[PDB]
């Protein structure tokens, strides 16, 4: 008979009296004798590998004063991997019956992350707290993703036309074109049609947050312009109303050419009025903010010859 | 001098590509470097495959958010007025406004009653109606779009709005001439050496020299008749 040592993950050294003819089952039953651990929960590691139950200490060439390493594993448990956006991978021991609630508690125990801040995603779908891993068909060595609720850091808020308020994570160096791209990443709105407004000031891309002195927890307003086919109304003094097809990039010269095609009036005899102003031929419809379903008034110069 | 990484907690030697220890779930120490020499076996290549598919499916999830979110923004161009989705407080009224009973201004994003905006439009002395919002930082310089103004006013008031707009431009030009028929809306711009303006509304011929209508007379006959009828 000989003595060997078993070292636990808690840091305890256990001594056992064993024989070379003892199987790994026998060694696990001795550990159950002393520590009360179920033998089919025990894993014994020697020479850096796991010992199989059917073999003996002699088969693995375990001698006197050899040190075995004990790891506890649920008999019906499995390992899964939760991937963060930071690139860190957490390895959890779970059971197929474990609920998403339990998995969050396991992530808290290991990584100190509160379940408040835990959103788990498997195969593109966010997992609900009452359902189990088997419900989502999460199997051995499956891979899940963990998205944390916040970073703290610096945040700003963007309210939109749909009533949805957006939360963004930026740094004072951030170009407004950058913040427009981060809005584009979360909402899909192309940056060229975004107008970010802080305190009534239109923000221009070149300047950054610190240069507009916009600190954290600010709330901005996102107004959207659009380049696309629109319809405007040109109204004569007689009440005659024609409907035009235009783009915001169209010139006033372009509009007068369209009126000439539809009503035969030459542009040199055309004077267009919008928002109490006469429209200059050089400027565009965007320049006057002439948007959809606007009414332009048409006054003709006096004929003579 | 083994290929794998030994677990500092349980001494199990794990395959290089595994992030956690196969026995005790401990994370692979960050100091360890995976040799490019290592070829993952069937278990590890399967796990890496599932990881790349998890990443693949997560990325297409975020693209569905992007496209799904964007279409709701484009959804709101289907109508002229944008309404409140949450309860709102009118900065002019102080009234509480249930969802769908307040208007969100498109150029400003400030939310108001239909009633106060109606008075703000009817009281605007400028052809461009400002948003009435004022706080201690700024007055808002955004303008109500005519789309929003037409949907906010009765057709009578909307027509009064357009009439004020064209008359604002008319008052601005000193080269304008208005039809002398009472209540007539016709008016024109002075062209050089043109002395008669046939109004397209009343069809009466306005003499631009006398700035009056004397169709049954000439300018001298009208002028002497004018002084004769108006004596002291
Ligand atoms: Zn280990
Ligand atoms: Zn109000
Ligand atoms: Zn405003
Ligand atoms: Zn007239
Ligand atoms: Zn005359």
């Amino acid at each position: 008979s000989m003595q060997i040592f078993v070292k636990t993950l808690t840091g305890k050294t256990i001594t056992l009296e064993v024989e070379p003819s003892d199987t790994i089952e026998n060694v696990k039953a001795k550990i159950q004798d002393k520590e009360g651990i179920p033998p089919d929960q025990q894993r014994l590691i020697f020479a850096g590998k796991q010992l199989e139950d059917g073999r003996t200490l002699s088969d693995y060439n375990i001698q006197k004063e050899s040190t075995l390493h004990l790891v506890l594993r649920l008999r019906g448990g499995m390992q899964i991997f939760v991937k963060t956006l930071t690139g860190k991978t957490i390895t959890l021991e779970v059971e197929p019956s474990d609920t998403i609630e339990n998995v969050k508690a396991k992530i808290q125990d290991k990584e100190g992350i509160p379940p408040d801040q835990q959103r788990l995603i498997f195969a593109g779908k966010q997992l609900e707290d009452g359902r189990t891993l088997s419900d989502y068909n999460i199997q051995k060595e499956s891979t899940l993703h963990l998205v944390l609720r916040l970073r703290g850091g610096m945040q700003i808020f963007v309210k939109t036309l749909t009533g949805k308020t957006i939360t963004l994570e930026v740094e004072p160096s951030d170009t407004i074109e950058n913040v427009k791209a981060k809005i584009q990443d979360k909402e899909g709105i192309p940056p060229d049609q975004q107008r970010l407004i802080f305190a009534g000031k239109q923000l221009e891309d070149g300047r950054t947050l610190s240069d507009y002195n916009i600190q954290k927890e600010s709330t901005l307003h996102l107004v959207l312009r659009l380049r696309g086919g629109m319809q405007i109304f040109v109204k004569t003094l007689t009440g005659k109303t024609i409907t035009l097809e235009v783009e915001p990039s169209d010139t006033i010269e372009n509009v007068k050419a369209k009126i000439q095609d539809k009503e035969g009036i030459p542009p040199d005899q055309q004077r267009l009025i919008f928002a109490g102003k006469q429209l200059e031929d050089g400027r565009t419809l965007s320049d006057y903010n002439i948007q959809k379903e606007s009414t332009l008034h048409l006054v003709l110069r006096l004929r003579g010859g | 001098e083994f290929v794998g990484w030994q677990c500092p907690g349980c001494t199990f030697i794990n395959k290089p590509t595994r992030p956690g220890c196969e026995m005790c779930c401990r994370a692979r120490p960050e100091a360890y470097q995976v040799p490019a020499s290592y070829q993952p076996d069937e278990e590890e290549r399967a796990r890496l495959a599932g990881e790349e598919e998890a990443l693949r499916q997560y990325q297409q999830r975020k693209q569905q958010q992007q496209e799904g979110n964007y279409l709701q923004h484009v959804q709101l161009d289907q109508r002229s007025l944008v309404l409140n989705t949450e309860p709102a407080e009118c900065p002019v009224c102080y009234s509480v406004l249930a969802p769908g009973e307040a208007v969100v201004l498109r150029e400003c994003l400030h939310t108001f009653c239909r009633e106060c905006l109606q008075g703000t439009i009817r009281n605007s002395q400028e052809a461009e109606v400002s948003c009435p919002f004022i706080d201690n930082t700024y007055s808002c310089s955004g303008k109500l779009l005519e789309r929003e103004i037409k949907a906010l006013l009765t057709p009578e008031d909307y027509q009064r709005f357009l009439d004020l707009g064209i008359s604002i431009a008319e008052n601005r030009s000193a080269f304008s001439y208005h039809c002398k028929t009472p209540d007539c809306k016709g008016w024109c711009f002075f062209e050089d050496d043109v002395n008669e303006f046939t109004c397209p509304v009343c069809f009466h011929v306005n003499c631009l020299l006398c700035k009056a209508i004397h169709e049954q007379m000439n300018c001298k006959e009208y002028q002497e008749d004018l002084a004769l009828r108006a004596q002291n």
